[PDB]
């Protein structure tokens, strides 16, 4: 454990780093992917209809 | 200074409302509040078609005898039709006012549609409707109406499609001309050289016998492409507040300011507590997206940095325009007609320029800021359109991030 530590001595900090990521990630990207499909549902939805004057 | 208009009512709810002046000609018509908005999808076409049949012949005076005497005296016969209102409107001489009213009459009630004249009518309508894509600009605002009031009868147009005017018979009409032509809802307007009490009367004695008995706007784009057209069409509007609602006289004042595309016009339609109020421009294909870009960014201003200049420059256009017009007989009958049903009552311009002068800039911008800003619009295009930009950025140039 010591010489692990010795070889890191920020795993404790960045695990804390981790788990702020992780929960950041956790609310941004369900958000950001509801803005990016407000952007895109305009398209997607779009009904396209050919009507040759025929 | 301006006479007043003079309403009364008789037990059928048909308002005789009249005007006199000095002019010797006069323009006695009909309104009815019948349009394509009271139809539902299976008499698309119903009005339309039986505008067409109006002049065709009645029971007593049959077919074109009856235009016979109106070409006798010299007068003038038209008629129109829109989504919510249907017009027949006469002008002719003074002392021809009684004829006239009686030959009104008879167009609303002992009208006598032939079915000879329906396939006549019907190829006419088909033919012109066929031939009235032509026309750009009723095909954009067609088209600015249809995506703006998706799924309600405000969508669907006046001549209705093809499909109903071939598919239309006598009894259908019928049952438009028994349905939406009741009594409570006509106005016999009258402007010119007509004295009250004589038209009064003729309505009494004619026209006695009439018969007594959720909008919503859809903030959408529809994009008609054919680049083989020289020339592009583009109509962008919001949601308008009404005919009651006193704001729109601000917003007039609004579009008198904004009065780069070949042609730019500005609109406030107005229906029964709806409307759309916007900008139809025409322009070459290379330079849509800036003229869409300049229009925003115009009204932008007019939600953000409206000064007392413009504002004043702006009551004076609307102050002239209306008094500009209610000029002519027919212009002012008209107004009467359409101002007994859609306010059931006549507004005078005193009361007009009362409502013009309290205008400022301040609830200009607020007025502005309720209905332009922050908005989703309609757009209705049509022509080489590939570079009039998608729902996204009209949208974002809806708003300004400095506000």
């Amino acid at each position: 454990t010591f010489l692990r530590w010795a070889s890191e001595p920020e795993h404790d900090h960045r695990k804390r780093m981790g788990l702020k990521m992780l929960l950041m990630m956790g609310l941004l990207l369900p958000l950001t992917y509801a803005m990016k499909r407000h952007k895109w549902s305009v398209l997607k939805s779009r009904k396209l209809a050919y009507r040759p004057p025929k | 200074s301006v006479p007043e208009t003079q309403v009364s009512i008789l037990d059928n709810g048909l308002r005789v409302a009249s005007e006199q002046s000095s002019h010797a000609t006069c323009t006695v018509g009909v309104w009815i509040d019948a349009g394509s908005r009271y139809e539902t999808e299976k008499n698309n076409g119903a009005g339309y078609f039986l505008e067409h049949l109006a002049f065709k012949g009645t029971k007593n005076r049959p077919g074109n005898a009856l235009e016979k005497e109106v070409e006798s005296i010299g007068a003038h016969l038209n008629a129109y039709s829109t989504r919510e209102h249907t017009a027949y409107l006469i002008k002719a001489l003074s002392k021809d006012l009684p004829k006239v009213v009686e030959l009104l009459a008879d167009i609303v009630q002992n009208s006598s549609l032939e079915d000879s004249q329906i396939e006549k009518e019907r190829d006419v309508i088909l033919r012109e409707m066929q031939e009235n894509d032509a026309s750009m600009q009723n095909v954009v605002f067609d088209y600015l109406h249809a995506t703006a009031f998706q799924g309600t009868p405000l969508a669907q147009a006046v001549e209705g499609p093809s499909e109903n005017v071939r598919r239309l018979s006598r009894t259908d009409l019928t049952d438009y001309l028994n349905r939406h032509y009741k009594a409570p809802r006509m106005v016999l307007a009258a402007a010119g050289g007509v004295e009250h009490q004589q038209l009064l009367d003729l309505a009494q004695k004619h026209l006695s016998s009439v018969s007594r008995v959720p909008c919503r706007f859809t903030g959408s784009e529809i994009r008609h492409r054919d680049d083989a057209l020289p020339l592009a069409h583009v109509a962008i509007a919001v949601e308008g507040p009404g005919w009651a609602n006193p704001d729109n006289v601000t917003l007039q004042v609004a579009n008198a300011i904004i009065g780069l595309c070949q042609s730019f016009q500005t609109f406030n339609i107005s229906y029964s507590d709806t409307g759309l109020l916007g900008a139809h421009f025409v322009c070459d294909a290379m330079s849509i997206d800036d003229m869409v870009f300049f229009l925003q960014g115009q009204w932008m201003r007019l939600c953000t940095s409206a000064t007392e200049s413009e504002v004043t420059r702006g009551k004076n256009i609307l102050r002239n325009a209306l008094v500009s017009h209610l000029d002519g007989t027919t212009p002012v009958c008209e107004d009467i007609g359409r101002s007994l049903l859609t306010y059931g009552r006549r507004i005078p311009l005193a009361e007009w320029e009362s409502r013009i002068q309290e205008v400022d800039a301040q609830m200009l911008r607020d007025i502005c800021s309720k209905y332009f800003y922050d908005q989703c619009p309609a757009v209705a295009g049509y022509g080489p359109i590939e570079q009039l930009p998608d729902y996204n950025r009209i949208r974002s140039g809806m708003f300004w991030l400095r506000f």
